[PDB]
RNA sequence: AUAGGUUUGGUCCUAGCCUUUCUAUUAGCUCUUAGUAAGAUUACACAUGCAAGCAUCCCCGUUCCAGUGAGUUCACCCUCUAAAUCACCACGAUCAAAAGGGACAAGCAUCAAGCACGCAGCAAUGCAGCUCAAAACGCUUAGCCUAGCCACACCCCCACGGGAAACAGCAGUGAUUAACCUUUAGCAAUAAACGAAAGUUUAACUAAGCUAUACUAACCCCAGGGUUGGUCAAUUUCGUGCCAGCCACCGCGGUCACACG
RNA sequence: CCCCACUAUGCUUAGCCCUAAACCUCAACAGUUAAAUCAACAAAACUGCUCGCCAGAACACUACGAGCCACAGCUUAAAACUCAAAG
RNA sequence: ACAUUUAACUAAAACCCCUACGCAUUUAUAUAGAGGAGACAAGUCGUAACAUGGUAAGUGUACUGGAAAGUGCACUUGGACGAACC
């Protein structure tokens, strides 16, 4: 279909059942439905750990190069996946969130140590 | 029974046994054969048996046939570049004609093998989705993953009704 | 085979386009603002909260040029934004100004100028952006010299960055597989990539305009 | 070439010459009957531009797609009169023939 | 037919399936207009309880009332279904017992 | 090359034909003359009849 | 179809109608209770809540998504070449309209002719042709070839203007149907909006609530529906007496009914 | 139905009308008596090729529409209700 | 259906042919009244068919009859003619 404005975007297509998500790396349009038409499937992502405890992220890296070479954009969660993989640098906000967490957890030891001291 | 003489010619298996797949250059093939005359026996057998096989593997090439227009049976091919290729086929069996045109205007085995490889790449064994296009649909069809809540109900922990009862 | 011409569609199509030109809303109409509710009465929209103060504080571009001869052609004008956040002199050299004659105070309109960053003058003059923003601040003449003083900083910058983990591991094997034994650390050429500032003036020619209809 | 016209080369038979400098050509293509799996000839007419008006009704002609459609229905031109009605020259021997008989013996004038 | 004739004619198409008295509907809702008895065709002999109802499509039809004993009077809403009464020519609808006003047959 | 090979094949076949054509006519001519001679005899006899 | 029942006094051959199998919708009678998948009959009216904003003003989005199936060979290929995206006055790919060329539903020929539907010329003008029983031209039906696509968005094909205040967005209503979901949460997942960005909305979506519509798993307690003359698994004893009633087809019932209750 | 009488009509000419159990109910063309001939009966069973026709009964040599020198005509030709047979 | 401009030391303003229901037209639904078919199966009148069905049956056509039907002319066997001579 011809959309009135948009660009090829590499996104995650949400599959799976209720309380059982499973994502599909797909090269689609910036205006197509999330689970609608896509140009090419560039892998998958199991967001739940398997029997061996890992997250299974297949990536058709060869084709990802071609689609990015044609102007393919990337969604926020998709960028972060390529970071954790090592194909792209780590996402900036990813780091800032870890810091915020560690600064929250700094406060936490101050309060939790007190609890153990009392009882 | 099936109608007609030699009913095998009207079966897909017979139609898929053609070994002449013209190059992309061939556009029009004309067959000027004779209906009588012992010399043209091979020519008419080719039209009876093989033209069905040729047109099948080559659905876009215009095959045209003419009876008793010239004293001699002959083929002619019109290529896209504008070259035309008279193949005289008098006193030549239908199987010989079948191999002659394969030699001069048929794709080699290398070209066909290459095309077959393209189909292999279209169906990537890893791509998950409808079995009309893929092998597996979900990733819960892979051994040793998280199964689908349908067959085996997942632990209440994983279900968003009892972990929300722990949230609240 | 033939399709019935949608005639009324074409009629209204032309009619609408024409009527918009005839009823073009002026900058004084589009970019007016009520300083009590902080909402533009034309579209009844509330400006962002982080602009409330600045709006009531500073002044627009043609709010300053309104009282200057020929609207200050040839005068250098910078904006509060540049000043507050950046030290390097950033300014516009005005070349042409098309004021909005419909404004009661002639505080709206358009303006053209040539940007001169690090002594490089643009080949053409282009329209000034954010003309309706309450940022612009006129440079006093007597200190033009001090404001325009610029020292070319040393060009020492980064030239090449390392490849990310996976890509580096793959490039090597490619070299090795081919037969190249050179262990020269593969890197990039980020120097070529001119990292323009995020606040660099964009091309107003590509920016749209509000329609006559508020909706 | 950049021929916008779909059918680039087509052999047909002239069936009309009433239009001016335009011959109406019938072109038949074997189509597979999906049920009976037999090929029948499905025919369609094509307008061909014949500037010299050398086509007679009954000539088998070769049509080349025009780069751009000349008229509303004229997309091809007369590339060659393959077989002239009753004036066929044996394309294998080059000698004039009448049906299935060599009119002039090939041994008479070599 | 020959292959040329079988080609020229094509597929055998199909008679557009004629609708039934219920008009291709599982059931239909009618208003009892009258209740009477019609005697079956031979060799059978009885007095079968029918009723003329006005269906929700406007068309009025005779519907057989199954079971032993009905309490249907004019201007009552019944639900009718298909299934012809083989004994009664013309009758092709059947009142549903236990829906709307037509209640189930009494045990005794 | 394949087009040049085809033309050679057509040329080769042309030689076989042009020879065959000659041989058939040579034999036919003798048979034709005998048939024509027979005809002539019948016609001459019939002309005598009318005379 | 591995077939079966049914023409007759009987036998063969033809032949239609039914039977057996698998789904979906609706009803009757039942319906303990766990996951998951699905869920107006209606292109007919709506209570009047909620679903488009984000951004240091511009711009951008609100044209997408989500709906609906009323209309319907404009969906696929090819040729050209836009608008987007690829940081860029250079300019090549990707993607994809318009345009041009091919392709493309089902019935009815008791719809047989259509009526200008063609070509040439740079033009003024000449030609008189073009389609069609190998189905033109019509009429009636239909959303379609479901990684989805097409079309539609309150009627007038369109919408300048009229007719008039529009839920075919979510939840929900009296109507109308054989056709009986909650006037629940949340933006952390999630894709899509907005600035470079922290980020901020989203009835998309994600989680829930309902419904034996379907599929898995269940139990100490928790079995009802229909059938029982042949086809076709399976009736004892009584009432009834061609009555009352019963069959999908053959057919049962006339005081000794395995066919009815 | 039998007898007698007599007419349209049967004949000629010039135009119509276009129907028959117009049936030898058995198509044209090219062939075969070999096989397994071969439901019954009839005029033995068949092959190739093509065209024309048929697809339960009855409604129906009907109705509508259309054409036709035909105005009680002919040719084309359905549907609804009905049946579990007709043949 | 009309187009005719102002502006012009940065260059910009202005810039809209109007015409729609004859209950016309198209296809259906209802029908005063008139017919037809089918079913149903104890009425009435005859007995046309099935046997040489008591005048063989039927086809086309014409005319004629309460009703089946009768008669002409041609045609068909989906009748028969008894199968040595007599
Ligand atoms: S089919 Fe895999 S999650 Fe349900
Ligand atoms: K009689
Ligand atoms: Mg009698
Ligand atoms: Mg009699
Ligand atoms: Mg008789």
């Amino acid at each position: 279909k011809a959309y009135r404005g948009g660009h090829l975007t590499i996104r995650l297509a949400l599959g799976g059942c209720t309380n059982r998500p499973f994502y599909r790396i797909v090269a689609a349009h910036n205006k197509c439905p999330r689970d609608g038409r896509f140009v090419e499937q560039l892998g998958s992502y199991d967001p739940l750990p398997n029997s061996h405890g890992e997250k299974l992220v297949a990536l058709n890296l060869d084709r990802i190069r071609h689609w990015i070479g044609c102007g393919a954009h990337l969604s926020k969660p998709m960028e972060k996946l390529l970071g954790l993989a090592g194909f792209f640098p780590l996402h900036p906000m990813m780091i800032t969130n870890a810091e915020r967490l560690r600064r929250k957890r700094a406060r936490e030891v101050l309060l939790a140590s007190q609890k153990t001291d009392a009882e | 029974p099936m109608k007609g003489r030699f009913p095998i010619r009207r079966t897909l298996q017979y139609l898929s046994q053609g070994n002449v797949v013209f190059k992309d250059s061939v556009k029009v093939m004309t067959v000027n054969y004779n209906t009588h005359g012992e010399l043209g026996e091979g020519a008419r057998k080719f039209v009876f048996f093989n033209i069905p096989q040729i047109q099948y593997k080559n659905p876009w090439v215009q095959i045209m046939m003419f009876k008793n227009m010239t004293p001699s049976p002959f083929l002619r091919f019109y290529l896209d570049s504008g070259e035309q290729v008279l193949v005289d086929v008098e006193t030549k069996s239908n199987k010989e004609i079948m191999e002659h045109i394969r030699k001069i205007l048929g794709k080699n085995e290398e070209t066909l093998r290459e095309e077959e490889e393209e189909k292999k790449q279209l169906s990537h064994p890893a791509n998950f989705g409808p079995r009309k296009y893929c092998l597996r649909e979900c990733i819960c069809e892979v051994e040793g993953q998280v199964p689908c809540p349908s067959l085996v109900p997942l632990p209440k922990e994983m279900r968003g009704k009892y972990k929300a009862a722990l949230k609240a | 085979k033939k399709v019935r011409p949608r005639l009324i569609a074409e009629l209204a199509r032309r009619v609408r386009a024409l009527r918009e030109q005839l009823n073009r809303p002026r900058d004084s109409q589009l970019y007016a603002v009520d300083y009590e509710t902080l909402t533009r009465p034309f579209s009844g929209r509330r400006l962002p909260v982080r602009a409330w103060a600045d709006v009531r504080r500073e002044s627009r571009l043609l709010q300053l040029l309104g009282r200057l001869p020929l609207f200050g052609l040839g005068r250098l004008v910078t904006r509060k934004s540049w000043l507050w956040q950046h030290d390097e002199p950033c300014y516009w050299r005005l070349t042409r100004v098309r004021p909005d004659y419909t404004a009661q105070n002639l505080d709206h309109g358009k303006a053209w100028g040539i940007l001169t960053f690090k002594g490089k003058t643009e080949s053409e003059a282009r329209e000034i952006e954010h003309v309706m923003y309450h940022d612009w601040r006129l440079v006093p003449k007597h200190e033009e010299e001090a404001f325009t003083a610029f020292t070319p900083a040393p060009e020492d910058s980064l030239a090449s960055v390392p490849y990310p983990p996976l890509l580096r591991a793959m490039i090597i094997a490619e070299r090795q597989k081919n037969g190249d034994t050179s262990t020269e650390e593969p890197m990039l050429n980020v120097q070529r990539i001119r990292m323009e500032p995020w606040d660099y003036p964009a091309k107003q020619e590509d920016k749209g305009r509000a329609k006559g209809t508020p909706v | 070439v950049r021929s916008s016209v779909h059918a680039r080369w087509i052999v047909g038979k002239v069936i009309g010459t009433k239009m001016q400098k335009t011959a109406k050509v019938r072109v038949t293509r074997l189509v597979l009957d999906p049920y009976l799996l037999k090929y029948f000839n499905k025919r369609k007419t094509y307008f061909a531009h014949d500037a010299l008006q050398q086509c007679t009704v009954g000539d088998i002609v070769l049509l080349r797609a025009l780069p751009v459609p000349r008229a509303k229905h004229v997309k091809h031109e007369l590339a060659e009169i393959v077989f002239k009605v009753g004036k066929v020259i044996d394309p294998v021997t080059g000698k004039p023939c009448a049906g299935t008989t060599y009119l002039e013996s090939p041994l008479s004038s070599e | 037919a020959t292959l040329n004739q079988m080609h020229r004619l094509g597929p055998p198409k199909r008679p557009p399936r004629k609708l039934g008295p219920t008009e291709g509907r599982p059931q239909l809702k009618g208003v009892v207009l009258c209740t009477f008895t019609r005697k079956p065709k031979k060799p059978n002999s009885a007095n079968r309880k029918c009723c003329r109802v006005r269906l929700s499509t406007g068309r009025e039809a005779v519907c057989f009332i199954p079971g032993e004993g009905h309490t249907l009077q004019e201007h009552q809403i019944v639900l009718v279904e298909g299934g012809r009464t083989q004994d009664l020519p013309g009758v092709k609808l059947t009142v549903v017992r236990g829906k709307y006003d037509c209640g189930h047959v009494q045990k005794k | 090359e394949l087009m040049a090979w085809n033309q050679a094949e057509n040329r080769r076949l042309h030689e076989l034909r042009i020879a065959r054509l000659r041989q058939e006519e040579r034999e036919q001519e003798q048979r034709q003359a005998l048939e024509q001679a027979r005809k002539a005899e019948e016609v001459q006899a019939w002309a005598q009849r009318k005379e």
